[PDB]
């Protein structure tokens, strides 16, 4: 995220962080057993880390699920990025808590000019 | 905007949903009905790598991921995502079946 602030620890209850020896992609829970991400993120192996804010020290309130299954969108375009979509199903369901929540689908699309709040832990410059 | 750092600590970044038309002078020809420009046509403010896959939540809904752009919060190329309005189908038929 390039020009934002620090979020609030736990703030964003429904921002999960793939992780594969490292961190390389966002994510959002929408279910207790689905994470859903970008396509171009695939990995055949990844561990989902929800209830983090400093992915750097473990704080206690994190909890780490492996993902048990992958499932891109089947017309996902290389080429294009069109749709840019994949759903993760966790091996274990997550403990929805305070600092772990899932965040609704959409009851319609947005209208132009719709503040929205984008979060993660990507390059800052 | 320019060097690189990947936090430890979670980044937010408040930005409003651009009008298809501003979205499609940026990228002609490059922008699909499953896609929308969310950020700032003077740059400065974006998502950027290690974002991708990330929320996009506006008014309590996911109304999209992470998914492109050129660079980072580059002047006249705001970040691209995927339409999730589009997918919910897609999403709840997926649950289903697995
Ligand atoms: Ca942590």
């Amino acid at each position: 995220i390039v020009g934002g602030y620090t979020c609030a620890a736990n703030s964003i209850p429904y921002q999960v962080s793939l992780n594969s020896g490292s961190h390389f992609c966002g994510g959002s829970l929408i279910n207790s057993q689905w994470v859903v991400s970008a396509a171009h993120c695939y990995k055949s192996r990844i561990q989902v880390r929800l209830g983090e804010h400093n992915i750097d020290v473990l704080e206690g309130n994190e909890q780490f699920i492996n993902a048990a299954k992958i499932i891109t969108h089947p017309n996902f375009n290389g080429n294009t990025l069109d749709n840019d979509i994949m759903l993760i199903k966790l091996s274990s369901p997550a403990t929805l808590n305070s600092r772990v929540a899932t965040v609704s689908l959409p009851r319609s699309c947005a209208a132009a000019g719709t503040e929205c709040l984008i979060s993660g832990w990507g390059n800052t410059k | 905007s320019s060097g690189s750092s990947y936090p430890s600590l979670l980044q937010c970044l408040k930005a409003p949903v651009l009008s298809n038309s501003s979205c499609k002078s940026s990228y002609p020809g490059q922008i699909t009905g499953n896609m929308i420009c969310v950020g700032f046509l003077q740059g400065g403010k974006d998502s950027c790598q290690g974002d991708s896959g990330g929320p996009v939540v506006c008014n309590g809904q996911l109304q999209g991921i992470v998914s492109w752009g050129y660079g980072c919060a580059q002047k006249n190329k705001p970040g691209v995502y995927t339409k999730v309005c589009n997918y919910v189908n897609w999403i709840q038929q997926t649950i289903a079946a697995n």
